[PDB]
Formats: C-alpha cells, sequence, structure tokens
C-alpha cells in the first residue's frame, strides 16, 4: 500500500514465530523499539498490527 | 437470514461439525476469565 493509505492486518489466533523474520539477511532494518527481538519468540501479546 | 452487517472481527473459528425425539444434546456455556 501507498504510505497515505497503509494497510492494517490484524494478526491473531496463531503462533507467531519471530525468529524466521530476525534471522533474515533481506531486510535492512529491523529495529525494535520498547521490546528486544530475542525474547520475542517467547512472550505473548493479545493481538498483533501489521 | 440471521444478521445484516458485521463490521468489526476479533475472533474466527471453524471446527467440526457438534450434530418421536431421538437425540439429545446436552451443552453448557461458561464465561470464566475471558
Ligand atoms: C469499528 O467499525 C467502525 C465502522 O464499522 C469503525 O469506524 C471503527 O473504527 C471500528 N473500530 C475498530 C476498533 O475496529
Amino acid at each position: 500500500a501507498s504510505v497515505y493509505a497503509w494497510n492494517r492486518k490484524r494478526i491473531s489466533n496463531c503462533v507467531a514465530d519471530y525468529s524466521v523474520l530476525y534471522n533474515s539477511a533481506s531486510f535492512s532494518t529491523f529495529k525494535c523499539y520498547g521490546v528486544s527481538p530475542t525474547k520475542l519468540n517467547d512472550l505473548c501479546f493479545t493481538n498483533v498490527y501489521a | 437470514r440471521v444478521y445484516s452487517s458485521a463490521n468489526n472481527c476479533t475472533f474466527e473459528y471453524v471446527s467440526q461439525p457438534f450434530l418421536n425425539f431421538k437425540n439429545l444434546r446436552e451443552f453448557v456455556f461458561k464465561n470464566i476469565d475471558g
């Protein structure tokens, strides 16, 4: 989507594997604010907004 | 014909079907801790 009309997808009722994203070399920026990437694969959240 | 609109969904779950009078179906529904 365009930045003015950015798409929001609500991710729920599944298991989120964050190590797949973190270990990819295809991303230039993977900056996490407020949480660390190492403990993302352990913690649990109500919903994920993409 | 049971509804006219569906705006904001938070949860969807599709499962296997649960189902003289021949059948007796007992159900208990509880709302505990969400
Ligand atoms: C719920 O739906 C209305 C319109 O259908 C929308 O304006 C509102 O932002 C929605 N709220 C949430 C939390 O999705």
